[PDB]
RNA sequence: GCGGCCCCCUGGACGAAGACUGACGCUCAGGUGCGAAAGCGUGGGGAGCAAACAGGAUUAGAUACCCUGGUAGUCCACGCCGUAAACGAUGUCGACUUGGAGGUUGUGCCCUUGAGGCGUGGCUUCCGGAGCUAACGCGUUAAGUCGACCGCCUGGGGAGUA
């Protein structure tokens, strides 16, 4: 679940700062990296429902942050999705 | 017969009879006697009573045997649980250890169902 | 409950101790509640209800516990 | 490198074994970078219970921090060595000399 | 009473049989924490070691085997 | 994979196929196959002796390799392919001196995995060793009855045997049938669970699919004549008697085991 | 809804001290997903219990209660069903308004000098104050005083039926 040494490289590389955690490239970024990290949990546990609505809670949570990135900073916003791979 | 030394004894009290059986150390059966073979069928073999009957009849039949010592095994609950200890010192015998074997499954098999 | 007769005693005591540990062991009581199967929502309910008399007497002891009744 | 707690127990009439496997045990699991910390040898002890009669079994406490991947290796070597009864492997951290 | 497992603070662990057979009947059956006093916290620690070393046959199940 | 076929035709409602992709798609091994000459169920007398035999597909006996009496040499799995004799998928074997061979192909074997034989082999799906040395209580297949005879039991798709207990030199395995037989504790026997699992599931669907697999029609004794057959006759569908064979023998119930020499090792009839 | 112990993978909650993003929030018709037990389909498994069923009793009758047996089912894999008194008969989110005695899990300070004392958070069981209510009762976890959004009701039966 994004181990310390992998949660603060994505946070360097996507932060303004090296200390900057909470920028909402750091946070779709920090996300990302864990809904591309449970797909191979659930094409083995299919039936694993309970761990999958936080699958779907941070889905969700992305999806939010993005549309409130695109309206604040549609630049910002169309360089993200392409660093990253993702509005499909 | 082999004038056994030192035997077991084997009480199965339940809520309905009282069966008791002397065996010696090995598990092999040398005589036995029931509450309701006794002359207590019906309302009366459940009663403490008719235990102690049997009890007294199953330190016979091993009169042959030459029983001195015995060990008394307790199994199932019931009337006949107590009442039928005591009988085999009546007979003489000496109660070398009281062990209550009794099946208690640790939540496995399902019993069944109320009775109403 | 396992106990074995040591050296030297009335029979009437060692009867009276194998009791003793039936008693503790908890033996008896255990069996009766085998002997049938009880519901998994009758248990709640029984369980429930046997907290709540062990409690509402608990109050109620004290309850009159400041009272003078003549 | 998660650390472990391996327990297990040994045929009482191969007590004579036991130095020759706690060794390969112990080369195999350093032979993947891995470390131990306590090696007690608990000896000769008497079963509170018969397992497949055996009233006396031998102990060996290992300790060990090995990567996930190795000990999975360790508990089949555990399983098909019929000198080898009741292994337990615990999952823990930190220290070392206790119980003896 | 209560003081056990709670002064001179420790994680329970399965090995010191001497402590845990404070803690059970003569059949091997846990004492429930009302008999005792051990803190909640504790008997939790103190039901699983009991039963993870039942498994190793370091004590008894039942005083019948 | 089960996959039902869509009803586009009356005769095709109700296929359902078991495909597998990862089998050969290609020729087989030229080196393995022999000539495989159909018979009709035709002695030497010429006479049918086993009824509703005749017609199929021709096909070409692949020599699979069944002793499996290569000890050491480790063995690369190279191919799945799809044997039209057996009911199970054979697989392709390298050994590393540079034969090739065909095994019986387990449940969990695939592509580049490797197996070897002989007693010094490791406990895994497709490693042969002898019944001595594998534990109680495994499952197990392509058992064997004698020594080196080469290998009968549990042969084919989905079908293993359990080694239910070792007594001395003598092995009792609980078989396919609900048996239970001693077997000699030296015969070989390839550790694991054969493959191809899902052969129940196939449906057939129409009369020409199994037509063309040799079997011919079935005509039941009800409608023959009473020379024909000992049900035969009546006039309007008459029964009246207790089923036999057509050559008068009991069916429905009686047993007609009768060796008296191997019920030695029969340790409990099936269930 | 989840109760033996161990390992592998994995979701959520809370606490102390900081750093950061800077309203990114709440509710939600349609829609999607999860959803006890019984039930259905295919393939296994079957110890115990047990709809159906058989016999024995009770009874005026007893196609039930009681007794002796017992199949489906209960168990596993993958699919389907989508309903329960699915209940605290009480939608979700936020603010404000006297107390007491406990449970459980964190944390801070000081004579932990010794089963101590004083605080601050999360969840939770019981009693009661104003207030509310037809009454019973709820009573900081409101059914009190308010704000936003949704769902539902409009005499009984016919009917959650055609
Ligand atoms: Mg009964
Ligand atoms: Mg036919
Ligand atoms: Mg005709
Ligand atoms: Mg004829
Ligand atoms: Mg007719
Ligand atoms: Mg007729
Ligand atoms: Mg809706
Ligand atoms: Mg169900
Ligand atoms: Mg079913
Ligand atoms: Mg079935
Ligand atoms: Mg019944
Ligand atoms: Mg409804
Ligand atoms: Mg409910
Ligand atoms: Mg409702
Ligand atoms: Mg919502
Ligand atoms: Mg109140
Ligand atoms: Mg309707
Ligand atoms: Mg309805």
């Amino acid at each position: 679940s994004l181990s310390t040494e992998a949660t603060a490289k994505i946070v360097s590389e996507f932060g303004r700062d090296a200390n900057d955690t909470g920028s909402t490239e750091v946070q779709v970024a920090l996300l990302t990296a864990q809904i591309n990290h449970l797909q191979g949990h659930f094409a083995e546990h299919k039936k694993d429902h309970h761990s999958r609505r936080g699958l779907l809670r941070m889905v969700s949570q992305r999806r939010k942050l993005l549309d409130y990135l695109k309206r604040k900073d549609v630049a910002r916003y169309t360089q993200l999705i392409e660093r990253l791979g993702l509005r499909r | 017969r082999k004038q056994v030394s030192d035997g077991v004894a084997h009480i199965h009290a339940s809520f309905n009879n009282t069966i008791v059986t002397i065996t010696d150390r090995q598990g092999n059966a040398l005589g036995w006697a029931t509450a309701g073979g006794s002359g207590f069928r019906g309302s009366r073999k459940s009663t403490p009573f008719a235990a102690q009957v049997a009890a007294e009849r199953c330190a016979d039949a091993v009169k042959e045997y030459g029983i001195k010592n015995l060990e008394v095994m307790v199994k199932g609950p019931g009337p006949g649980r107590e009442s039928t200890i005591r009988a085999l010192n009546a007979a003489g015998f000496r109660i070398t250890n009281i062990t209550d074997v009794t099946p208690i499954p640790h939540n496995g098999c399902r019993p069944p169902k109320k009775r109403r | 409950p396992v106990i074995k007769v040591r050296e030297n005693e009335p029979f009437d005591v060692a009867l009276r101790r194998f009791k003793r540990s039936c008693e503790k062991a908890g033996v008896l009581a255990e069996v009766r509640r085998r002997e049938f199967y009880e519901k998994p929502t009758t248990e709640r309910k029984r369980a429930k209800a046997s907290a709540v008399k062990r409690h509402a007497k608990k109050l109620a002891r004290e309850n009159a516990r400041r009272t003078r009744l003549y | 490198m998660r650390h472990y707690e391996i327990v297990f127990m040994v045929h009482p009439d191969q007590s004579e074994q036991v130095p020759g496997m706690i060794e390969r045990y112990t080369a195999a699991i350093t032979g993947a970078e891995g470390k131990i910390h306590r090696l007690e040898d608990w000896g000769r002890r008497q079963l509170a219970y018969p397992i497949n009669k055996l009233h006396k079994a031998h102990y060996v406490l290992m300790n060990v921090e090995a990567p996930q991947e190795v000990i999975d290796e360790l508990e089949t070597t555990f399983r098909f060595n019929d000198a080898v009864i009741r292994s337990m492997v615990m999952r823990t951290k930190h220290a070392v000399t206790e119980a003896s | 009473f209560c003081r056990f497992t709670a002064e001179g603070v420790q994680e329970i662990d399965y090995k010191d049989i001497a402590t845990l057979k404070n803690y059970i009947t003569e059949s091997g059956k846990i004492v429930p924490s009302r008999i005792t006093g051990t803190r909640a916290k504790y008997q939790r620690q103190l039901a699983r070691a009991i039963k993870r070393a039942r498994y190793l046959s370091l004590l008894p199940y039942t005083d019948r085997h | 994979a089960v996959v039902k076929c869509k009803p586009t035709s009356p005769g095709r409602r109700h296929v359902v196929k078991v495909v597998n992709p990862e089998l050969h798609k290609g020729k087989p091994f030229a080196p393995l196959l022999e000539k495989n000459s159909k018979s009709g169920g035709r002695n030497n007398n010429g006479r049918i002796t086993t009824r509703h035999i005749g017609g199929g597909h021709k096909q070409a006996y692949r020599i699979v390799d069944f002793k499996r009496n290569k000890d050491g040499i480790p063995a690369v799995v190279e191919r799945l392919e799809y044997d039209p004799n057996r009911s199970a998928n054979i697989a392709l074997v390298l050994y590393k001196d540079g034969e090739r061979r065909y095994i019986l192909a387990p449940k969990g074997l695939k592509a580049g995995d490797q197996i070897q034989s002989g007693v010094d082999a490791a406990i895994k799906p497709g490693n042969t060793l002898p019944m001595r040395n594998i534990p109680v209580g495994s499952t197990v297949h392509n058992v064997e009855m004698k020594p080196g005879k080469g290998g009968q039991l549990a042969r084919s798709a989905g079908t293993y045997v359990q080694i239910v207990a070792r007594d001395g030199a003598y092995v009792t395995l609980r078989l396919r049938s609900g048996e239970m037989r001693k077997v000699e504790a030296d015969c070989r026997a390839t550790l694991g669970e054969v493959g191809n699992a899902e052969h129940m599931l196939r449906v057939l669907g129409k009369a020409g699919a199994a037509r063309w697999r040799g079997v011919r029609p079935t005509v039941r004794g009800t409608a023959m004549n009473p020379v024909d057959h000992p049900h035969g006759g009546g006039e309007g569908r008459n029964f009246g008697k207790h089923p036999v064979t057509p050559w008068g023998v009991q069916t429905k119930g009686k047993k007609t085991r009768s060796n008296k020499r191997t019920d030695k090792f029969i340790v409990r009839r099936r269930s």
